[PDB]
């Protein structure tokens, strides 16, 4: 890992390697840093398909919970990122973190209208 | 290891690079043992390259042992190892300073070692060494260190003494390379007030004429030279500043008035206190300066009067000339401002007519201690007067007639009919004091309707006859003061009326409210009292059922009416003797038995039994009976010879009753004596009643039949219960003690026992190796709860329980004529606690013998002398200094129960000879002829040449249990009971001030007191060491006196009261934190205080970021300072909450006894206080204003303890918060601008638009409107949601990937993630940033910049933040937020930035999480978390400066905070000044 406390593939993910991430689970499919994030996190939070769905068949877990209460589909809904949205959708809408806002509230600040359909329907 | 090397490297210093091969000195201690760091100074200092330099300090860094390094590189100054070593940490420590001080150096050394950090007794060491030597640089800088104030722009200089002062010594008083060196290693690892009160200033002529400051001081304004040694001031100073207005200049030699200085252009309070000028002090005329306000021109050779005033001065307000020399009538005086004089301690005989009949407002005349007897017509604007003390006959008819008189005190004269009201023609009388006085009427039944507003009236020591129920007309009446009168003995009923009264003094004359509360059941309702208390008393079993039944087990009580008397047949199984003496109430009258058929034996065996009535009750007349006549009546002559009156109780009567015939003469003796009792001259058999106590006696007999058999004692609410009378809460406590003292329940603490049959019987049915057992109770159920407690302190079991070389220890006796009825039983039961682990202690019946070893030991026995008809107690204590303790303490013991259970013994023979014993080479001695010969330290006989130390055979007597190092010197100390010597009264007694070994060290001179509670007093004080504790220095026992430290600059009641303009927001916050870690260590010590107030708490320095501030006073309530339910454990915390109410008050619960003087206590029975920020329009200070509220609970144990509210005192956070300002719920704001404005709607504050600037708006849709999607303002600058720019349209620069942030301090800005500056200079890209943290962090919107050295990057919803180099253009390196929050729902993303001028910057996270860090170190100074729930936006605002916070409180709840600027100084201020506090506590010890 590192001093700070974080592992390679989250670094994969984030970056969006294909490859790297590929062959680097062929280490833990849920592995958390000392932020608490995921590499699912990481993944919606850069919005980079194929590492979502692939993590999400892996194992990762669905309604991963870091620091801050922030789920995959919070973040993906918090970026714009509509497609990792239903993505994780089909994978299993009201969890809350410390503040309380539903992916929905974080698409109204952000403005994201199109996700915001999505989440309520 | 190896010299030779070391040998090298001193040739190497300036050899070429063949140095940089000594690499092997770091490929593997002792290595700067010898010379290792001035070499490698020669190294980096010879023209610092590169490459050699790194690998320099590489090897270096096996360095950081590290102290010792700088203790080597600090002997020689210089100032590249001092500021780099100080910067690696490692200077207060060996000291470092005083040796480089007294070495010569240069000012950059002493400035390094000053400003990281260094003792200030230390400092003052050092400054006091380098004084002597010729200096006026280092001085000058140490200076700044130590008695600097730029807060209050003033400079203090106290109790350092320094020898004299000269002008270039407060110059700047009046307003790099190491740190790179230092981080590659790491990264390898206007005045106005002048104080001079202490400094012994021969002369002041130094800085008189011209020079460097002297044109600076002219306006100082405010200059102190008190306490000094001045002579002759130089008039070319007071024409050289033209501006001061404070000058106080006492306790001086001067000779002769300047008169000159007078001449001073504003000049007031002008105070010369004890400055001897000549007999005469005529001020030179022609200099008309109307500026002087308080003249204390007191304690002078003034023979005459200051005869200049009326000439010059125009507005000498309080023109003072308390204790001069005055002798002659005074001049007619015809000044026509003076408010306030005083001619106290003067020697006049009278004043003229004219005198005083020529000032207008003259409101506070007093003359204290004078000759007078006659007052020349008072002008009638007075208000004020005091004449105590005085040849007054008779209250003179000036007095009587004006019209406006508020307060008068006439004590100790000589008069003797007090006018009546009638004739005062004042309805505003607020206090009256009469004590030491010969007043024999009280006539008010003329008119008492004039006497309404009367508050405090005393008449203490006066020979009074009786007091008029007319006075109870008297309604404001607060304090009546009728003790010592010894002839009244009496209280009219219509004393009740007066509710307002919370004391009264009655000592030797026979509280609060129970007094007059009884005064008014009485009034409502008056019955005579008939119930007496008639113990009969036998022994070891004779006629005494049987003389009751004409007329064992426990004490049997009876009820036998005739009045009605309960007869108590108390036990005579020797078994029951121990708790006896509990039921021996001194109003009864007891019986006896003879049983004549032992003849002469039985009365003398008998006798103990006398002997104990007259030990509990010496005033209960007693009736002798003998009780077998039927079946040798020479005992009455022995009666009558020896058994009478002489030694033996008040015996009234005896009898040979036979069995009857002879029974009706016993029962009219009795009736006759029980009649004729006469208690004190009371008769009490007939005393008068409220009937409410004889009702509640009803119920509670009625009560009885219907009570549970088994367990009669009804608890507390069954009182409650049986109540259908009209008693309130106070009425129930004294009623029960009535009853109880009347015999018919007990109650001692929620239970009532009613029927004492059984509880006497149970509670003593226990009694029916040997004496010890364990828990078997038997018979009769969640009653031992109570009864273990009851038994164990009243009744192992002490009763029945197992019937050298004479210069090293020490031996005491008190023989008394027999052993009272419970002694043995009580005394070992006390004597279960003394000690400097568990003693081993072999106690019998009479004997205690406790011991730890050979060294300490105590055994109090049972002496039988031989030829001795009496019993005595014989107690052995070896000679050591602990033994000498342990003596001191059991004697106190034994002495306090004697007068708390057998008064009659210790009355003045005496019954109790208490000896002393000792041996030149044992010889009886009177402890009482010990004491008497105190005059000297040594006794002798009438032989001289041997003697005997006093401590070595009275260690109780002289002072020997405390230190030896407290132990006075006749020949140092010059403690005068003078007037003025006095600092204060508190307590059993008071304070002075006196010359020992020393400047001014206190003297607490005792008033009436004893050495008994002398020697706790003494115990309590002594072995107590803290920084907050005031240490005493040595005790004397010729006045039997105590010597103290010296507040310096006075006590905190007199600090508020007079400068509450020296309080500041540290000093407060100080003198808090100091008062409660005294408290703090006060209950470590399990002490209580009860006593904290202003009067009470003592001040040493006016320097904030001091070491010592605050101290508290003596420690063993107050109507001002009152506890919840104690004064009206913890209830020190509640009274502590008072202290800190009027600290952050200033004086506005205190100056409140004046226009309602009970208004400080009748409004906080149960938790009822005003907002002190609305109440008394001090300055908010929120996070103190609610732990007063939150420490003050109600409920006692709901408060917190005293080390957790010292803890909560110390933190930053209460210093330097000043406001917390919410926002209505529900309500959400995103942005604030520079009156506070806030953000389609808009919000304003005074103490969806997206952001506002200062007056500009804008919302998502990115209006541009003109008022007086937009994404960043400033001031004019316009960011939108994709990069565009405006300069107003002005110039639109795009660069888009939205503008978010632009910041000044050429500007800087941000975009998408980009950042720009300026026409586009630098467009330094920010995201390839990925190979250090998330990428998504780096490809992220980025928030907030700020513009320094480097430059700092936050990005929205990031955790990190980015540094940028400003020249080199290039990623500096990232600080991780959640590193310094996982040290400590935590969130880390950062939203705003503040930066400081000092280096500081604060990081606002998502979360309620406010990090602080210093951009010099890159270290974390501290996590500001319990603020919030979420931080939005921080920015500097100059209102005092300081930035707001905002935050949201989710329910939705928005909040706004304002935090000091200097935050982080005073973090690290705080931290230091804890650390040095803590070290002093430990080093006092
Ligand atoms: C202004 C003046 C007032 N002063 C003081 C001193 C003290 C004081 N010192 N040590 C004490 C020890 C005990 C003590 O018990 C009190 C609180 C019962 C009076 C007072 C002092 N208490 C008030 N004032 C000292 C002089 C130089 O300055
Ligand atoms: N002969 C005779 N015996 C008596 C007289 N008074 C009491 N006694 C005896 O004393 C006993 C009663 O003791 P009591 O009064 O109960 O004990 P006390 O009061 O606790 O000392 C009886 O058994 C009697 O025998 C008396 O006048 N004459």
């Amino acid at each position: 890992t590192d001093e700070a406390g974080v592992t390679p593939l989250h670094l994969a993910a984030d970056s969006g390697h294909l490859e790297i991430v590929e062959v680097l689970l062929k280490a833990d499919v849920n592995a958390w840093d000392h932020y608490g994030f995921t590499p699912l996190h990481l993944a919606a939070h850069v919005g980079h398909l194929e590492i979502v769905e692939v993590l999400l068949k892996a194992g990762a877990d669905v309604n991963a919970q870091d620091h801050a209460g922030w789920t995959p589909l919070h973040l993906a809904a918090l970026y714009g990122h509509l497609e990792i949205v239903e993505v994780l959708l089909k994978h299993g809408v009201n969890a809350q973190d410390m503040w309380g806002e539903t992916p929905f509230d974080l698409a109204i600040d952000n403005g994201n209208e199109d996700i915001a359909e999505v989440l309520q329907k | 290891l190896a010299k030779i090397l070391v040998s090298s490297l001193y040739r190497f210093k300036d050899v070429a690079e063949i140095q940089t091969k000594g690499q092997t000195i770091l490929a593997i201690k002792l290595l700067v043992h010898h010379s290792f760091d001035l070499v490698i100074f020669h190294q980096m200092s010879s023209n610092i390259d590169q490459q050699f330099l790194n690998l320099c300090c590489k090897c270096f860094a096996k360095v950081a042992l590290k102290n010792v390094m700088l203790e080597r590189a600090c002997d020689q100054n210089n100032s590249i190892m001092v500021e780099c070593l100080l910067l690696l940490g490692a200077a207060n420590q060996a000291s470092l300073i005083c040796q480089v001080c007294e070495k010569e150096s240069s000012p950059k050394l002493v400035e390094l070692l000053l400003n990281s950090g260094s003792r200030e007794q230390d400092v003052r060491k050092a400054l006091t060494i380098s004084i002597g030597k010729g200096d006026s640089q280092i001085i000058s800088l140490l200076l700044r260190r130590l008695a600097l104030d730029v807060a209050n722009n003033s400079i203090c200089l106290g109790g350092f003494c320094i020898g004299k002062v000269e002008p270039s010594w407060l110059g700047p008083l009046f307003p790099n390379i190491a740190s790179t060196l230092a981080r590659m290693v790491i990264r390898y690892q206007y005045i106005t007030s002048l104080d001079l009160s202490a400094n012994e200033l021969r002369d002041i002529d130094a800085l008189s004429q011209k020079c460097c400051i002297s044109v600076h001081l002219e306006h100082l304004e405010k200059l102190e030279l008190h306490q000094n040694a001045l002579t002759s001031f130089p008039q070319q100073l007071c024409e050289t500043l033209k501006s001061l207005t404070h000058l106080d200049l006492h306790s001086n030699k001067f000779t002769s008035f300047p008169s000159y200085l007078l001449k001073m252009s504003c000049i007031a309070n002008l105070d010369v206190s004890r400055n001897d000028i000549g007999p005469s002090v005529v001020l030179d005329p022609t200099v008309k300066c109307p500026t002087l306000k308080q003249f204390n021109l007191s304690y002078n050779q003034l023979s005459f009067v200051p005869e200049n005033l009326t000439d010059v001065v125009e507005k000498l307000e309080q023109l003072i000339l308390e204790g001069n020399k005055i002798s002659g009538i005074c001049s007619p005086l015809r000044l026509k401002e003076l408010k306030i004089l005083n001619l106290s301690k003067n020697h006049i005989s009278s004043l003229s007519e004219n005198f005083l009949e020529a000032c207008p407002k003259v409101e506070s005349f007093s003359a204290r201690m004078n000759f007078l007897a006659a007052m020349p017509f008072l002008p009638p604007s007075m208000t004020i007067l005091k004449l105590s003390q005085n040849k007054f006959s008779c209250i003179p008819e000036a007095i009587l007639n004006l019209p406006h008189l508020r307060s008068l005190d006439m004590s100790s004269n000589d008069i003797q009919y007090l006018p009546g009201p009638a004739h005062w023609k004042s309805l505003n009388l607020r206090e009256l004091l009469f004590s030491h006085n010969q007043i024999s009427i009280l006539d008010l039944s003329e008119k008492a309707y004039l006497w309404s507003r009367v508050e405090k009236l005393h008449l203490s020591h006066n020979k009074l006859k009786e007091i008029p129920p007319e006075i109870g007309c008297l309604e404001n009446l607060t304090s009546l003061d009728v003790s010592y009168n010894l002839e009244l003995r009496s209280f009219p009923n219509e004393m009740g009326k007066l509710s307002k009264i919370w004391d009264l003094p009655l000592d030797e004359l026979h509280k609060a409210k129970d007094i007059i509360r009884f005064l008014q059941q009485r009034l409502k309702k008056a019955v005579p009292y008939n119930r007496m208390k008639l113990m009969i008393v036998g022994n070891t079993g004779s006629g005494k059922t049987t003389l009751l039944q004409q007329l064992t087990v426990g004490i049997d009580v009876k009820d036998w009416p005739i009045l009605v008397l309960n007869v108590w047949d108390f036990a005579g199984r020797e078994e029951f003797y121990s708790t006896h003496p509990h039921f021996m109430t001194q109003r009864a009258l007891y019986l006896a038995v003879y049983d004549l058929s032992k003849g002469q034996a039985e009365v003398d065996a008998m006798k103990p039994w006398l002997f104990n009535i007259k030990a509990r009750a010496s005033s209960s007349p007693v009736i002798l009976v003998g009780t077998h006549l039927d079946v040798k009546a020479c005992m009455s002559k022995i009666t009558k010879e020896l058994l009478n009156k002489r030694g033996f109780p008040a015996i009234r009567d005896y009898h040979f009753v036979n069995a009857s015939d002879a029974l009706a003469k016993l029962r009219k003796t009795i009736i006759n004596e029980s009649l004729n009792f006469k208690i004190r001259d009371q008769l009490v058999v007939g005393q008068l009643i409220p009937d409410c106590y004889v009702e509640l006696e009803k119920i509670i007999l009625s009560e009885r039949k219907n009570v549970p058999i088994e367990f009669p004692v009804i608890d507390r609410k069954r009182l409650l219960q049986l109540v259908q009378l009209q008693l309130d809460e106070n009425e129930l406590p004294h009623a029960v003690h009535f009853l109880n003292e009347s015999g018919v329940l007990l109650h001692f603490s929620d239970l009532y026992f009613v029927e004492p049959k059984w509880l006497c019987k149970i509670m003593a049915q226990i009694l029916t190796p040997k004496g010890i057992i364990s828990r078997r109770d038997v018979e009769k159920k969640n009653y031992m709860s109570q009864y273990f407690k009851l038994l164990e302190k009243f009744q192992l079991v002490p009763s029945s329980l197992s019937d050298c070389e004479n210069s090293e220890i020490i031996i005491r006796l008190y023989e008394m004529p027999y052993f009272p009825m419970g002694f043995w039983s009580r005394l070992i039961n006390r004597l279960l606690e003394i000690s400097p682990l568990r003693p081993n202690r072999m106690y019998w019946r009479q004997g205690i013998y406790l011991n730890w070893s050979p060294e300490a030991y105590c055994l109090v026995g049972s002496e039988v002398l031989d030829n001795h008809p009496e019993s005595f107690l014989k107690i052995t204590v070896p000679s050591c200094r602990k033994g000498c303790i342990l003596l001191g303490q059991v004697v106190d013991h034994i002495d306090s129960l004697m007068e708390e259970w057998f008064p009659g013994l210790l009355e003045i023979e005496t019954l109790l000879k208490k000896w002393a014993l000792y041996s030149f080479n044992k010889i009886l001695l009177d402890d009482l002829m010990k004491k008497a010969e105190e005059g000297d330290l040594l006794v002798n006989p009438d032989q001289p040449r041997l003697t005997i130390p006093i401590s070595q055979i009275a260690p109780d007597l002289i002072l020997a249990d405390l230190p030896r190092n407290i132990m006075l010197n006749n020949d140092e100390l010059e403690f005068e009971q003078a007037p003025e010597f006095l600092l204060g009264d508190g307590s059993f007694g008071s304070v002075y001030r006196a010359a020992y070994e020393g400047e001014e060290v206190a003297v607490k001179i005792f008033n009436h007191t004893s050495l008994r509670l002398l020697r706790q007093e003494l115990v309590v004080l002594c072995h107590l060491h803290h920084p907050s504790l005031i240490s005493l220095l040595a005790a004397g026992i010729r006045p039997r006196m105590l010597v103290m430290e010296l507040a310096s600059k006075g006590s905190l009641d007199r600090l508020l009261q007079q400068d509450k303009a020296s309080l500041t927001r540290t000093l407060q916050h100080r003198i808090a934190l100091h008062v409660a870690d005294g408290l703090r260590y006060l209950h470590s010590a399990m002490i209580i205080y009860r006593d904290l107030k202003p009067h009470n708490v003592l001040l040493f320095t006016l320097y904030p970021n001091a070491a010592i501030i605050a101290k508290i006073a003596d420690y063993g309530g107050t109507p001002g300072f009152r506890a919840p339910e104690v004064a009206r454990q913890q209830a020190d915390v509640y009274s502590f909450g008072l202290l800190l109410y009027d600290i952050l008050t200033t004086g506005g619960r205190i100056v409140e006894g004046l226009k309602f003087p009970n208004e400080f206590d009748e409004l906080e029975i149960q938790g009822k206080l005003p907002d002190p920020v609305k109440e008394y329009g001090c300055a908010p200070w929120p996070m103190v204003e609610k732990l007063i509220k939150q420490c003050l609970k109600e409920n006692p144990q709901e408060r917190p303890t005293s080390a957790q509210v010292f803890d909560i005192l110390n933190s930053a956070e209460l210093v330097c918060l000043t406001r917390r300002i919410l926002l209505p719920k529900n309500v959400i704001v995103e942005c604030m601008v520079a009156s506070i404005w806030l953000g389609g709607q808009l919000s304003f504050l005074d103490l969806r638009i997206l952001c506002l600037a200062l007056i500009v708006s804008g919302t998502q849709s990115g209006t541009l409107l003109v008022i007086n999607s937009v994404t960043c303002l400033y001031c004019l600058l316009v960011g939108t949601a994709d990069g565009k720019l405006a300069i107003f349209p002005l110039k639109i620069l795009n660069i888009g990937t939205p503008l978010m942030c632009l910041s000044e301090s050429v500007m800087w800005g941000g975009c998408g993630t980009k950042i720009f500056s300026f026409t586009i200079q630098k467009l330094i890209e920010t995201r390839t940033s990925q190979l250090f943290s998330y990428a998504a962090f780096s490809d992220s919107n980025i928030i907030t910049v700020v513009v320094d050295t480097a430059l700092y990057i936050a990005k929205q919803n990031s955790p990190v933040v980015e540094v940028w180099d400003k020249k080199t253009e290039k990623l500096c390196g990232l600080i991780d937020c959640v590193h310094f929050l996982r040290e400590v729902s935590y969130s880390g993303r950062v939203k705003t930035l503040c930066l400081q001028k000092n280096t500081a910057l604060w990081i606002g996270t998502g979360g309620g999480h406010i990090l602080l860090l210093d951009l010099s170190t890159r270290r974390l100074i501290r996590v500001i978390y319990n603020f919030c729930n979420s931080v939005r936006v921080m920015m500097t605002a100059q209102l005092k400066n300081v930035m707001l916070v905002l935050g949201y409180n989710r329910e939705i709840q928005s909040c706004l905070t304002v935090w000091d600027i200097n935050l982080p100084h005073e973090v690290q201020n705080l931290e230091k000044h804890i650390e040095v506090r803590k070290e002093l506590a430990e080093k006092m010890r």
